[PDB]
RNA sequence: UCUACCCAUGUCCAGGGUGAAGUUCAGGUAACACUGAAUGGAGGCCCGAACCCACGCACGUUGAAAAGUGCGGGGAUGAGGU
RNA sequence: UGAGUAGCGAAAGAGGGGUGAGAAUCCCCUCCACCGAAUGCCUAAGGUUUCCUGAGGAAGGCUCGUCCGCUCAGGGUUAGUCGGGACCUAAGCCGAGGCCGAAAGGCGUAGGCGAUGGACAACAGGUUGAUAUUCCUGUACCACCUCCUCACCAUUUGAGCAAUGGGGGGACGCAGGAGGAUAGGGUAAGCGCGGUAUUGGAUAUCCGCGUCCAAGCAGUUAGGCUGGGAAAUAGGCAAAUCCGUUUCCCAAAGGCUGAGCUGUGAUGGCGAGCGCGAAGUUCCUGAUUCCACACUGCCAAGAAAAGCCUCUAGCGAGGUGAGAGGUGCCCGUACCGCAAACCGACACAGGUAGGCGAGGAGAGAAUCCUAAGGUGAUCGAGAGAACUCUCGUUAAGGAACUCGGCAAAAUGACCCCGUAACUUCGGGAGAAGGGGUGCUCUGUUAGGGUGCAAGCCCGAGAGAGCCGCAGUGAAUAGGCCCAGGCGACUGUUUAGCAAAAACACAGGUCUCUGCGAAGCCGUAAGGCGAAGUAUAGGGGCUGACGCCUGCCCGGUG
């Protein structure tokens, strides 16, 4: 699923890209595009709050249904499309009643297969169930915290979650990175592995490709000046003589946990 | 408003004398007056029929005398093309 | 050798025009003190 | 209104080379590789105008000019210039 | 004071006439010269009368000045179709309600503003001193209205009308390559007009000039784009004939769009040339333009909305269509705009967005000289010293000079031949480095394009000869090689002393964060992150690739 360019120029020396055999078409469907202008890392008052961002190729948003609301209608899918929003490629599925909708394409999905969405759906890849009907030990994705909100938790390419068990009002599912969490039983997740698994195997060769992607370059703090960063200054190349390394805003940035220790959510994380 | 005020004074140049031969007439009109009420004014008060009206306005020329640097009046000049076999004007 | 002043009437009246100064409170103080001073061209 | 960066929307890049990946054909093998022709046209590709930049030298230094000119230079389909 | 000194701001004029009180500087004429992908022609931003005419020369003009971008007195800009408004919306801005905040205020919904975008109907001739798709001329087109005209429908089993509601559209990137057409170009042929010269020669395959016409209307077309029909209907907040979706049947028809081209517009205009006015065709070449973002491929995956069409809800008793007659507002319109009117304090060797942008040779907008066209650029003449600067040559030696081949010199085009170590097999590599290039004839060469031909265009080569010291005879287009650091590379940076080994970079690694993520801005509402979800974000460090990355947790964190 990954092809490597033979090195003709010097930019393309280590230069692999993802071919699009999984992708079945090129034109996006008209009624579901959404306008989307890049903010360029600027706040509502215009100040820059996120570094290293802004200035990519222009993109058009595609509204995609994380909610999986419509229940019981047999949905067929005839496409697989590349979305230039998030790593995964997303698939338009068209319903029996005559309305078309967009879905994250899961692993091993193909054209023409059927999709069910109810709380009585059989568990096949791409289906949607509330967690109470999901059997234990099944790989699942697109989970949400609040019911009716729409899937939030596992959406990136090749990412997965397997249900460790139900125990009542709450269900134990193991998210990605393994830090298991204890969540409502009434939320609707989508069955399977997300269908762009090989995405880490991309090798950006050119810096211009990341510039197309929309990544501004990142400067080290050690080559800063004294005022604008705690590391900067010192002639020659100096090691960071500031005990633990700290961020541009003074917070140390090497392994101290940063979450509000008095939050509400921490009574669900602590299974681990 | 009153039609007897909408056009102020005619202007007598060599160009104007040329156009009265071929039956177009020159007038200086009010600044707020536009292409049409000058037309309705002129057939209301002249008994003439006018085919086409052209309008253009001049801004004041800068002009110097003594040590003061004043500005002359902004003007709006109107051209009225009478129809065939329409009456003439003084 | 592009010099420090390129003229643009639209940007000039947008950033220094009378409506632009009256839109703010601080601009109103600017108008008031200029008028107390007695400037002929009172706003840009 | 200079300049740095960013947002939306336009515009510009005379010309000549190189020849990728695929595709077809010929062999090749049970098949798969593979081998050769044609095709194909990719490149933060090459050479080089407009355009942009400013590497060297000379002059200029009460200058044509409060930062330039002349002779050469670099990029020149891109992280492009405007 | 310097001192009558420096300077008088890139440039080829010269001569005769004329004005004048005064003439290198003003005007007229003849030659010469300069630019000509511009120093030509339009037109932005901007300036605001600098534009034209007639007077004047105190100041401005680096001199003069009879002169003008100066002064004075007049005069000059005409639009239903061009540009912008009464059309739409992006970024952004404002913002009733509201939400926050010691006060001022900040944020923001509905909504509105906001072109650099989308849509949107006139053109080619003439005209003066100044304007011209605006004025005159002829042919048009768009929107709207009805004192009128004819044709048709139904005036509730209703003709007609259609929405601030759905649906389609508008609706889109980049690169490359055919093809089709037209600009444009050659004067090749033919045609017309004028001429045949005095310097040796030339009524002759001789010389100079010209050899065209829209928009609209009717057809046609290179083409591109499209399957069509029927039934049913968990949808598109309400409806469905519209759209969407399944099932059944036919597969090419048909439809959409379409550069251009034919007639007409044209019994008219333009047209070399002395108010009049001839010929006004064919051939070849032929795009940087159009078909057209049409196709193909590519991945970084490529605006909104209203114009426009459709559907019902709805309105509905008079309308629809064609004539005939009428209506059609505001603002801009001069002049300059690579310049002496703009920005640089100046009539400043600088900068200044877009459209067109010819010929010879040429791959070309390079290069040199010219066309159309514009200009001789505002101090001069006259000696031809030192010295400074920009250039051109130098015998012999050739890098000795010099910190350093700095500078300068040398190679340079096209076609053949040939081309190494290393290599990440792409490269290195135009490696190096050789050889040929002019003209004439064999030849309107093989051969090819174009056309039925006639003719026109392109020209691989060889073979005989002719000259020059020299044949890409000028202008302009790599010096090269061998090693070694440093940095993988293209890139970026101290405007105005430092472009580098500095920064970035792809890659790597560590670390935080389970989504009202973390982090950041703000007190806060609000945001960014992100209309994203550990294959994702944030931070630190190192810097392609290859081989590796040892020991110490006593101290600090």
């Amino acid at each position: 699923a990954i092809k490597k360019y033979k090195p003709t120029s010097n930019g393309r020396r280590g230069m692999t890209t993802s071919d699009f055999a999984e992708i079945t078409t090129d034109k996006p469907e008209k009624s579901l595009l959404a306008p989307l202008h890049k903010k360029g890392g600027r706040n509502n008052q215009g100040k820059l709050t996120v570094r290293h961002q802004g200035g990519g190729h222009k993109r058009q948003y595609r509204v995609i249904d994380f909610k999986r609301d419509k229940d019981g209608i047999p949905g067929r899918v005839a496409t697989v499309e590349y979305d230039p929003n998030r790593s995964a490629n997303i698939a338009l599925i068209n319903y029996a009643d005559g309305e078309k909708r967009y879905i994250l394409a899961p692993k091993g999905i193909q054209v023409g297969t059927e999709i069910m969405s109810g709380p009585e759906a059989d568990i096949k890849v791409g289906n949607a169930l509330p967690l109470i009907n999901i059997p234990v030990g099944t790989v699942v994705h697109n989970i949400e915290l609040k019911p009716g909100k729409g899937g939030q938790l596992v959406r990136s390419a090749g990412t997965s979650a397997q249900v460790l068990g139900k125990e009542g009002k709450y269900v134990l599912v193991r998210l990605n990175s393994g830090e298991v969490r204890m969540i409502l039983s009434a939320c609707r997740a989508s069955i399977g592995q997300v269908g762009n698994e090989q995405h880490e195997l991309i090798n950006i060769g050119k810096a211009g490709r990341s510039r197309w992607k929309g990544i501004r370059p990142t400067v080290r703090g050690s080559v800063m000046n004294p005022n604008d960063h705690p590391h900067g200054g010192g002639e020659g190349r100096a090691p960071i003589g500031r005990k633990s390394p700290m961020s541009p805003w003074g917070k140390p940035t090497l392994g101290f946990k940063t979450r509000k220790k008095k939050n509400k959510s921490d009574k669900f994380i602590v299974r681990r | 408003k009153d039609p007897r005020d909408v056009l102020k004074r005619p202007v007598i140049t060599e160009r104007s004398a040329d156009l009265m031969t071929e039956k177009k007439y020159t007038f200086e009109v009010d600044v707020r007056a536009n292409k049409t009420e000058v037309k309705d004014a002129v057939e209301s008060i002249f008994g003439v029929k006018v085919d086409k009206v052209n309008i253009m306005n001049y801004k004041g020329k800068s002009k110097r005398v003594g040590r003061y640097t004043g500005m002359t009046s902004r003007r709006r000049k109107a051209i009225v093309k009478l129809t065939a076999d329409s009456k003439e004007i003084e | 050798m592009k010099r420090t002043f390129q003229p643009n009437n639209r940007k000039r009246s947008k950033v220094h025009g009378f409506r632009s100064r009256m839109s703010s409170k601080n601009g109103r103080l600017v108008l008031a003190r200029r008028r107390r001073k007695g400037r002929k061209v009172l706003s840009a």
